[PDB]
């Protein structure tokens, strides 16, 4: 399977007092594995999984020292937008950005992204080839315009392809006996009665990693997919993840449906059926 | 590993 | 200008006397400010961790919020909600079966 090295950036400006709040927070997959929170008392990155703290004390001085930089860069860039967009000092303002690579299954690098957004909406975005930018609006056209003349490109291109992949496959090495574990769905259904003659089969899916997964209800061996109620994937907190999907049948007629499961960490798709 | 450099939109 | 989706949930499926955890996701809101509670029968928990703040592809930001319970037959819990898209707290009652 491919994997990705993503970083999401937060920072909120404070009108009234002070400079904006900075989060970030780094991703291998769907595994946090480290943080910098303005607001935290060390003002150091820091480890969120046990695999980076294989790292030694120069890694843990780099990354706070950049992410410090990125949240200046980000600090600025609230004012520049400020006043591209003609608001007023008086208004609390959001930017967020993520940036990452991936490897394929070859271990080689697939491709690589930086995306950026103001007040929740599109900004400007690298294009697939890495060379070019995709500005949402008239304003990200100045952006555009700029980056385009400081060949910013060229150096995001250089990481994403070079330091991006090398550190991700680093990672993925160290972290394996985590990262490149997958954890299968531990799947089940339970019958909940709404009256004498209804009844809620709810199909569960705990506990699997990653977070990507298809749950989808059939009767007679078709989908029944209007009558399905589905929640939204949801964390554990023990760095997996839950779904269920849930439909009401006619008591006595449960036999007819059944629930099929997808998952990367599933050799073939997995059926559940109230006996 | 972050990126090493971060240019803003508009330096 | 977008509303947190709600989630109230436990970590594993509850039983009566095992300790356990209470799981609030919030999801789908902008801007990040946001309040979110955990409640044991209407009274606020006092020792409520939280993830670290980050976003999807819509760039609407998502938190987990969380804590170490006890379930028992008796007691109520909930997750209150408040963000500036909301007049008032949004309050869901957790449901042991969802």
């Amino acid at each position: 399977g491919s994997h990705s090295m993503r970083y999401f950036f937060t920072s909120v400006s404070r009108p009234g007092r002070g400079e904006p709040r900075f989060i970030a927070v780094g991703y291998v997959d769907d595994t946090q594995f480290v943080r910098f929170d303005s607001d935290a008392a060390s003002q150091r990155m820091e480890p969120r999984a046990p695999w980076i703290e294989q790292e030694g004390p120069e890694y843990w001085d780099g990354e706070t020292r950049k992410v410090k930089a990125h949240s200046q860069t980000h600090r600025v860039d609230l004012g520049t937008l400020r006043g591209y967009y003609n608001q007023s000092e008086a208004g609390s303002h959001t930017v967020q950005r993520m940036y990452g690579c991936d490897v394929g299954s070859d271990w080689r690098f697939l491709r690589g992204y930086h995306q950026y957004a103001y007040d929740g909406k599109d900004y400007i975005a690298l294009k697939e080839d890495l060379r070019s930018w995709t500005a949402a609006d008239m304003a990200a056209q100045t952006t555009k315009h700029k980056w385009e003349a400081a060949h910013v490109a060229e150096q995001l291109r250089a990481y994403l392809e070079g330091t991006c992949v090398e550190w991700l496959r680093r990672y993925l090495e160290n972290g394996k006996e985590t990262l490149q574990r997958t954890d299968a769905p531990k799947t089940h259904m339970t019958h909940h009665a709404v009256s004498d003659h209804e009844a809620t089969l709810r199909c569960w899916a705990l506990s699997f990693y990653p977070a990507e997964i298809t749950l989808t209800w059939q009767r007679d061996g078709e989908d029944q997919t209007q009558d399905t109620e589905l929640v939204e994937t949801r964390p554990a907190g023990d760095g997996t993840f839950q779904k269920w999907a849930a439909v009401v049948v006619p008591s006595g007629q449960e036999q007819r449906y059944t629930c099929h499961v997808q998952h990367e960490g599933l050799p073939k798709p997995l059926t559940l059926r109230w006996e | 590993l972050l990126l090493p450099l971060l240019p803003p939109l508009s330096p | 200008q977008r509303t947190p989706k709600i989630q109230v949930y436990s970590r594993h499926p509850a039983e009566n006397g095992k300790s356990n955890f209470l799981n609030c996701y919030v999801s789908g809101f902008h801007p990040s400010d946001i309040e979110v509670d955990l409640l044991k029968n209407g009274e606020r928990i006092e020792k409520v961790e939280h993830s670290d703040l980050s976003f999807s592809k819509d760039w609407s930001f998502y938190l987990l919020y969380y804590t170490e319970f006890t379930p028992t037959e008796k007691d109520e819990y909930a997750c209150r909600v408040n963000h500036v898209t909301l007049s008032q707290p949004k309050i869901v009652k957790w449901d042991r079966d969802m």
